[PDB]
């Protein structure tokens, strides 16, 4: 967005010296074809465990019985002959 | 689950030797075709002296 200098204007581009125009073109570089080698193994030893884990511990419980009940001797009390 | 391009393509490190240089002219090193150069290093051992 120059501005033209009426009093001392310029044309356009002139013709120089060049850069050997081949020299600017590239070769197109050439493909060979590849393989990923070796035969892979299926699984690996993992230094982690692949599964969760637990952020607390809760206690676990398993029933238990008691055994044979017996009888006892009471001690028994007085006769209700109205002093009670 | 695996980089396919990451693993094709390598990364390399190389070194040369150029000789013949004159004093006050242009010695040109030219980079070849097919690598994508990442850095130069160049070493002027001006015979056993540096």
């Amino acid at each position: 967005m120059a501005l033209i200098n009426p009093q001392f204007p310029y044309a356009g581009p002139v013709p120089i010296p060049g850069p050997a125009p081949t020299e600017t073109m590239p070769l197109l570089n050439y493909r060979v074809e590849g393989r990923i080698a070796g035969i892979q193994q299926a699984r690996q030893f993992m230094p982690f465990l692949q599964g969760p884990h637990r952020e607390v511990a809760e206690q676990t419980y398993y029933a238990i019985g008691t055994g044979i009940q017996m009888g006892q001797t009471f001690n028994q009390p007085l006769i209700n002959t109205q002093e009670g | 689950i695996l980089p396919l391009i990451d693993l094709s393509t390598l990364y390399n490190l190389e070194n040369s030797a150029q000789a013949g240089l004159t004093p006050n002219v242009d010695f040109v090193v030219q980079y070849a075709n097919l690598y994508r150069y990442l850095s130069t290093i160049a070493v002027f051992d001006n015979g056993g002296s540096f």
